[PDB]
């Protein structure tokens, strides 16, 4: 998936 | 100081990301080639395969990782047997070294299956392993370092994939397959250079075990109970939970079986529409599409994040959740629907024209009809992509202790990789003999269009489903 780049983050508001 | 640490961690997921990005963007295309003799429906199927493999083997990869081994020893082993397979396939694609691997409808079955499986299972355990290193070798510091940490990671993984997908594609499509696919081999083996070089000057912990072990034990030995068996009353409130979580992704299942569909069965369309021409012969490379929905998921994202979200909040009216995951579940109704039109307009259209086109080795009898059409197609999977995913994981994040990371990626993978495997078996079902929509790489005599539409269809059913038991939660 392409968005598993931002998810990596997702807790820290990436 | 850390600098080193960090770089490192940053250097080995851009390489990681492009190879894994360059080997599935051209899969399809591969295999429906010379040396092997392999279908349309074959060929998806396996991509679809190895996708879910690579998606469904991280949660056992973060607790091979955790509960044994180690991280930074997890993360080698794991770059080591990705490497193994990033020598099985340049091998595969060379003429000249072919004949010692397959020499004398699938020519060389055991070797593509054990590379993919290889691939997989390094992917698997380098994407579930790498992040937590990376907030390890940063946390010391502070929120603010491991905020500027992950703005690097986020930007790092999105130009690895955007790279990948426009120059290894476009060389694997038009210069050559050999070249093309040491390019991945050469990326794995730079990584695994780096992270080997760079084990001394990183910061590792020792083996904690994950909560997996602790779910297992806990359903092993079972509302379930507190304070009567061996375990604790925080231990059995996180499972209830992760109880209470799981829904919502068997819920997301056929959402992420759709979105897996992007360059197993849509690159195959691809293919067999009209691809506009580039040079004096190099046509498009069709992960072009995939590579322009990325971009416009990079442009769309901060765009979203900094207009919609802050205005919205001001004046109200904001969306929950769940909203969210209906509103993305719909624009991939939209999708299959268009998808399944296209594909029904190409089939009809197709029966009286038709024109020959050369993509790599294999000549594909495309229809008239233009590449540009599908756009719509992978701009709703995109869309449906930013209004679902994110909103699964911030739902999911929201119902769990703050103490449980790392397991809500884990069984978000889980269960990507589930869809991701329910898709290769619908395709499989309809394309027995019984049914016969796929029982004719030309996929004109086959019947994609009906395999659109029962896509939508159980998309459909579930969203129903889904909002009907979310009226009364909520
Ligand atoms: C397509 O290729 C086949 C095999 O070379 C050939 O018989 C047929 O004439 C071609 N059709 C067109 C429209 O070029």
């Amino acid at each position: 998936m392409l968005s598993e780049g931002y998810l990596s983050g997702l807790e820290y508001w990436n | 100081g850390r600098r080193a640490a960090c770089g490192a961690v940053l250097l080995t997921e851009l390489l990681e990301r492009a190879a894994f990005y360059g080997i599935t963007s051209n899969l399809v295309l591969f295999l429906n080639g010379a040396p092997f003799c392999w279908e349309g429906a074959q060929a998806s199927e396996a991509l679809l395969l190895f996708m879910g493999l690579t998606y469904l083997g991280s949660p056992f990869g973060g607790w091979l990782a955790d509960a044994r081994l180690g991280r930074a020893r997890a993360i080698l082993l794991s770059l080591a047997l990705y490497l193994l397979g990033m020598l099985a396939f340049p091998l595969l694609a060379a003429p000249a070294t072919r004949a010692a691997l397959c020499g004398s409808a699938r020519c060389c079955s055991p070797a593509t299956f054990a590379g993919l499986v290889l691939v997989g299972l390094g992917v698997a355990t380098v994407k579930a392993n790498i992040t937590p290193f990376g907030a390890d070798q940063v946390k010391d510091r502070g929120p603010e370092a491991t905020r500027r940490f992950f703005n690097w990671f986020y930007w790092s993984i999105n130009l690895g994939a955007i790279l990948s997908l426009g120059g290894i594609a476009y060389i694997q499509q038009n210069v050559s397959f050999v070249t093309g696919y040491a390019i991945p081999t050469v990326c794995v083996g730079l990584a695994f250079v780096v992270f080997l070089c760079g084990q001394s000057v990183f910061i590792t912990k020792p083996p904690d075990g994950s909560a997996f072990t602790d779910m297992f034990k806990i359903l092993t030995y079972s509302c379930k109970m507190s304070h009567g068996g061996p375990f604790t009353e925080e231990k059995v409130e996180d499972v209830k939970a992760l109880v209470k979580i799981v829904p919502v992704f068997l819920a997301l299942i056929p959402y992420w079986t759709v979105y897996f569909q992007m360059q197993t069965t849509y690159v195959l369309q691809s293919l067999h529409l009209r691809i506009p021409e580039i040079s004096n012969p190099h046509t498009l490379p069709a992960a072009w599409l995939t590579m322009f929905d990325a971009v416009l998921i990079l442009l769309l994202i901060p765009l979203k994040d900094k207009l919609v979200d802050p205005i919205l909040r001001r004046h109200g009216l904001l969306p929950s959740s769940l909203k969210r995951i209906a509103v993305g579940m719909f624009f991939v109704m939209c999708s299959a629907f268009a998808a399944g039109i296209l594909e029904s307009k190409r089939l009809n259209l197709v029966k009286e024209k038709t024109i020959n086109q050369t993509i790599g080795n294999v000549v594909y009898h495309a229809a008239d009809l233009s590449l540009w059409w599908q756009v719509p197609q992978y701009l709703l999977i995109g869309i449906s992509e930013i209004f679902a995913s994110i909103a699964g994981l911030e739902f999911a994040y929201s119902a769990a202790p703050k103490s449980m990371q790392s397991a809500i990626m884990g069984l978000f993978f889980f269960f990507s990789g589930v869809g991701s495997f329910v898709g290769s078996g619908l395709l499989a079902l309809v394309s027995i003999k019984a049914i016969g929509w796929m029982s004719s790489g030309n996929i004109n005599g086959c019947y994609l269009n009906y395999y659109f539409f029962l896509l939508a269809a159980i998309q459909g059913a579930t969203l129903l489903l889904f909002l009907i038991i979310s009226v009364k939660y909520d």
